[PDB]
DNA sequence: TTGCGAAGGTTGTAGTAGTCCAGGAAAAA
DNA sequence: ACCTGGACTACTACAACCTTCGCTTTTTGG
């Protein structure tokens, strides 16, 4: 909360469609806070995106509370050097941007153990994330509410307290694609208290789509606001995700909020 | 027109306003005015009075446009000092008497504690079985099991709750701590004899909450 | 004696209020909202008030109760922006009203009414004479209040006449109660298609159960709640309950107060509603507009006489 | 709860709100109050009285579920507002949860036949009648309480006004009746505790302190009536004794069964120990409260229209 | 008929006017109230504001009768604060001024 | 900024000073132990008249000067004109051009007898209700008389004057011009020359040069315009206004609202103009 | 982890008027 | 021995925040 960065204004006259876009995040910050939201963002490159999305979405959070997201890239592997890339970019300390380095594990590697582990009947006490993955964060980790459950120092704490992640969408799609074991616990937690930024998605290969369009699905079945960001989206894709994410929003609003209100997306150019 | 004009300035600010509109109203009030002027007049005083506001200037101006009606024209300066209607508040305070943090709105947090409660309390009954026990207390090489402990215990639910029944029998029956008793393990229909029973989520089987709490 | 001095059909005011607790401060009747730092009390005259509609976030207490109701001020609540408190399948509950107890009512239109609601044919009587009504009205506003016309609402008499006068002969000929239902129901689509054609408003589809999007149908539904409210004050200045509707009750649960309702929902409502959206006003200004639109045009005077006029004539039949 | 016939709850010192879609009260003595085995199902009524507020959420959940609400005063009376119950025929057959009312037909079946009415006053009469004897007679916590009733003097005038009662023609004759009995019984009570010479002041005009005891029982009766057909569900207006047109006929009809034999004795307690205001209310209330009044008020409305709608 | 009423109460006075008048109207100032009202309840508002006035007490009512036209109709308690008209000093000042 | 007609006040002060005080223009009254300050709404004033025991400062007359009002002394009537503005000088040139000559000065003089006698004819036709043949028979001998010098023009309205005094008093039922009706006509002449010196110079033309009491007193001008009003209201407003049994300042106010209500001004400035027009067009 | 509104006491601020001293003005078309 | 503005100086009315504490209301034409 309270961060001047976001809320400085840019001299730069190539940098002033960027105050335009968080003007406009301030005039529907309204509406969407009740009905949704699904952004689009095409700036061409060398616009410096990266900014712009940090600015925009954090105009939409209530300023009296705050703001939390997390930001996912279209790529297999996160080297460090790109977190640290997108927190210059930001401006933030390393006291409010987690980094989820590496890249996701294999399926059969945990399977050795789990029947080994199958001796004993305490297949409930697998760790929640694999091993390799490491979260660079070193802010407050004392006071957390779920602390308790999820360990004191295991990585899911310290990936729930970050208020702002960066990571790659390989680490958050177990939440809807876990077959076995308690993969998706950490990640589901993450879509449920936070928001959800997707980079360069059309980076993705055409058979892995589907994935992308159940993540968006569920991401808008527990009450988190979407937006996409590229410079070369198809309107077939654009069109199949916002119907997928509606799908999802409409379920979520029988169970919160004040029942018998309508479904009216608040969609964003 | 005749007009109603009322000023909730403060600091400086008041004996400014004070001195521009006492040239157009005679004073009905510490800090109210009232009296017939024409358009031009009144779109003067608007410029004159916004050309010299502070911070701290709030005036509003009410139009008593005919019969049983009067409407709100405009607000000069701070526009927090009234609501739409061009009414003021009463009091204030700091202290919270909303205290809106009591009451949230998730409505089905309720249905999700009940049904997860009662299928916490049945998950892992299948681990009673001889089987688990003789391999809990084995050492030796490990076989694995031949049934998934969760499916027996997805069985011995089935059993007890009655095929065919509906909802309030079964909650009935269990709710009343005096009935016990093991005479409706007869009707565990076993998986490994030569004939298969149906599936138990089948529509005959099983009631809708015992469906619910057997798929969890 | 001191606070009823008002009579109902003379006070002035009508409430709408959301996010706001209702309580007693220093001897006063006030609501609370909040402003992030600081709380504003706002106060609410109950000896110039009809009715209280409460919205979402709302809460009230006894003593804040206890005032109202001496004052005779009824309080019901509502689900916020013109949708329903409940619903559910077939279930439908839009206001859940707390009429007061302590006053005593006059004793002979409850009389005169009770006197034929056990009797089908005259309960046909009188659905007939509210129908007659409610069509007289609607001409009177629409092609006698040059208000409207000022305001931009320009209507083709000719269409207009054809239609009351069809309505007419096809109204004092039904049969039964179904019947006459279907008729109003033409009726008030034929009504919706030529109050759409006045204000070039283009194609108009009304929707059902407040699922409309486009600001018309939004503006109606919010619009149905002040008729409600109005209808309810009226039913109860005469003593008569709620529960004995003639018309709609067969789908509704305290269904008179929709029955007086339909006397003003369309001539005030409609035209209303389609202004303002023509016009891209939002849900206050619509509100407050229509709200002065009712007080000139002194619409529960009209109730009040409409429902002495047909107990008087049932009456007067036998 | 008020009574078990009714099925009626009384709240104070509370905060009814939802959490998570449940009803929850909020007082001291934490999660240990009684308020959380009150049934919410068609078969139940709350009443709030001092200290008490109500949110939309948590009477949105009660309309689903299909419970009453209405706002009493302190103690249980009188009643400001409350919901208002429908009635149940043939037609008008909406689709809700809550339990609709017969009542109004079989009163609005008989109340417009004068001989039938005059029955009904009959009824309500000898009802009074009856009561008064006990109150008057049988209560040894009133017998030890200290005014003094003699059994002759009392019994001489009961047993003159039910010859007199079941004599009256026409409405008229069964007022004067009433008159005579009412003055009998002040009488009577004066006498008894030594008060001395006293009279019904008209509008309240008198300074005495008997006057205003008098008066002050008078409107918790007056509400607890209200309350009792609320409850039923008849309306206020359908008199049965008073004239057709004096307004809230119905409601001072049915409180004079328990005044005469309540409020009367009490009153002159206070006054001869002189107490103050509060006390004499609390002790009023604990005398309904155990007497029991609320349940007697609903067992003799119902009655009068079984009785009328058998001899149909 | 719409009405202005202004309140140059003191003390305790002010309390009192402020809890009668409340019921009334709404408030369009910290001593301004402004609604329409019948003649009845005007009638009633006068006689409770009198009943329990107090020396400090001083309210005025003005009457909006038509178009660029307003009259005085009433003042409860001391008529010094306004002068005939209704309207009211904009200082005062304990010396001499005029000599 | 605002027109001379519209300003919607008229002041008649007595027994206060006139200062100014914080910028703005306000008079004081004595009360006792403290002294009060009445503020002056100059911008919506179109004249003011001080009475006995009143005193000005030059500080209040700049401003009043500045913004337009008019100033006078009373106790027949002292006018200060403030001369710091330009004012238009068509209509003075034509209206001198006017009454350079004696000849033209002599017609138009009965022209305004003529447009007050129309002015009450049609004022008499309801506010005076809260005989017809009378009346009109009045009127007609009046407007006869008036249609060869300019002593008959006078003496013609003289009696039409008197004959419409006669006929008021009849109406009220109470004429002789110490009784209260007396006095209110005074007021009233004061008021109405006052509104009539406000014309004159909001017009512009010179308030020395008069028209038919030019003989009788300084700055005849004044006292020709004001007769125009002063006979179509002045009079019964006074007759109703002393029979109601009522004190100066509410005969004052009435009329002042009647003065009001009927747009006087402007139909005295629109008389003004047409008769110099009319004058041109003879030349 | 715990109602609701009133009365009395305490604490802080804006707002009003008295005192004394110093300067004396308004800028077209 | 003139007349306003400004700076400075008391010095009261207002308003809210903190503690206890009782819980009604005339109740009359019904």
């Amino acid at each position: 909360a309270r961060h001047k960065g976001f809320t400085r204004r840019v001299e730069q006259p190539r940098f002033r469609w960027q105050d335009k876009a968080y003007d406009c995040a301030m005039a529907c910050r309204e509406q969407a806070m009740e009905h949704g939201f699904f952004g689009l963002n095409l700036a061409s490159t060398g616009c410096g995106k990266t900014l712009a999305n940090g600015r925009i979405l954090y105009a939409l959070a209530d300023p009296q509370r705050g703001a939390r997201f997390s930001i996912a890239l279209g790529l297999r592997s996160l080297t460090l050097q790109t977190g640290q890339a997108y927190r210059e970019r930001l401006g933030l300390g390393d006291d409010d941007l987690a980094i989820l380095v590496g890249g996701s594990a294999a399926r059969e590697l945990f399977e050795k153990q789990q029947e080994r582990l199958e001796r004993s009947g305490s297949e409930s006490a697998q760790e929640l994330l694999a091993e390799n993955s490491h979260v660079h964060f070193a802010g407050t980790l004392e006071d957390g509410p779920l602390r308790e459950w999820l360990g004191r120092n295991s990585a899911g704490n310290r990936l729930l307290q970050a208020p702002i992640l960066a990571c790659t969408i390989d680490h958050l799609m177990p939440a809807s694609e876990s077959l076995r074991g308690g993969h998706q616990i950490a990640p589901l937690l993450r879509l449920m208290t936070s928001d959800l930024v997707l980079d360069e998605v059309d980076d993705f290969d055409i058979d892995d789509l589907p994935a992308l369009s159940r993540l968006v699905h569920w991401a808008g079945l527990f009450g988190s606001r979407v937006l996409l960001s590229s410079a070369t989206l198809p309107p077939a894709l654009v069109q199949g995700l916002f119907e997928a994410y509606r799908s999802g929003r409409e379920i979520f609003q029988r169970h919160r909020g004040a029942p018998g209100r309508a479904t009216e997306i608040r969609c964003a150019w | 027109m005749n007009i109603l004009l009322v000023s909730q300035c403060e600091k400086r600010a008041l004996s400014e306003t004070r001195r521009i509109l006492d040239q157009f109203a005679e004073r009905r009030g510490e800090r109210t005015w009232q009296t017939p002027i024409t358009q031009a007049g009144l779109d003067t005083l608007r410029r004159l009075l916004k050309k010299s506001a502070r911070r701290n200037t709030a005036v509003a101006c009410h139009w008593i446009r005919g019969r049983d009606h009067s409407e709100l024209l405009w607000i000069v300066g701070d526009a927090s000092r009234f609501n739409a209607q061009g009414a003021v508040p009463t009091n204030r305070t700091c202290r919270d008497i909303l205290r809106k943090e009591d009451e949230n709105d998730w409505h089905s947090a309720e249905d999700i504690r009940l049904l997860t409660v009662m299928a916490a309390l049945f998950h892992d009954i299948g681990k009673a079985s001889q089987a688990f026990q003789a391999k809990l207390r084995n050492r030796g090489k490990p076989m694995a099991d031949a049934y998934r402990h969760e499916w027996v215990s997805l069985r011995l639910f089935e059993a007890f709750v009655g095929p065919g029944s509906s909802d309030e029998d079964w909650l009935r029956r269990l709710a009343d701590k005096r009935e016990t008793g093991d005479a409706w393990l007869s009707q565990l229909a076993r998986d490994d004899r030569q004939s298969a029973p149906p599936g138990p989520f089948q529509k005959s089987r099983l009631p809708p909450l015992a469906q619910a709490v057997g798929w969890l | 004696s001191e606070l009823k001095t008002i009579l109902h059909s003379k006070r002035a005011n009508l409430y709408y209020l959301q996010h706001c607790r209702v309580l007693v401060n220093g001897g006063r009747v006030e609501y609370v909202t909040d402003e992030g730092r600081h709380s504003h009390y706002w106060n609410i005259p109950i000896a110039n008030t009809t009715s209280l509609l409460l919205g979402t976030g709302t809460s009230i207490t006894q003593a804040a109760m206890r005032e109202l109701a001496r004052a005779g001020v009824l309080v019901g609540f509502c689900g916020g922006g013109g949708t329903p408190l409940f619903s559910a399948n077939e279930v439908d509950v839009e206001v859940s009203w707390l009429t007061p107890q302590s006053e005593y009512r006059p004793t002979e239109y409850l009389q005169r009414w009770v006197g034929f609601w056990f009797d089908e044919e005259k309960r046909l009587v009188a659905a007939r004479h509210f129908q007659r009504a409610r069509l007289e009205r609607i001409r009177h506003s629409w092609l006698e209040d040059r208000v409207l016309r000022d305001a931009g609402f320009a209507v083709d008499a000719t269409a207009l006449a054809v239609a009351v006068e069809d309505s007419a002969r096809a109204l004092e000929q039904a049969p039964n109660h179904e019947h006459l239902l279907t008729e109003e129901a033409r009726l008030s689509k034929r009504l919706f298609k030529l109050a759409a054609q006045a204000t070039r408003y283009g194609e108009f589809v009304r929707a059902k159960r407040g699922s409309g999007g486009d600001p018309a149908n939004r503006f109606l539904d919010h619009g149905n709640y002040l008729a409600y409210g109005l209808a309810a004050t009226a039913t109860w200045v005469l003593g008569i309950p709620h529960g004995l509707a003639v018309l709609h009750g067969k789908t509704r649960r305290g269904g008179l107060v929709f029955d007086v309702a339909d006397l003003i929902k369309d001539s005030l409502i409609l035209p209303q509603a389609f202004l303002s959206a023509m016009r891209g006003d939002e849900e206050q200004d619509f509100r407050q507009a229509c709200l002065d639109n009712l007080s000139r045009a002194q619409a529960l005077d009209f109730m009040i006489d409409t429902l002495k006029d047909v107990a008087q004539r049932s009456t007067v039949s036998a």
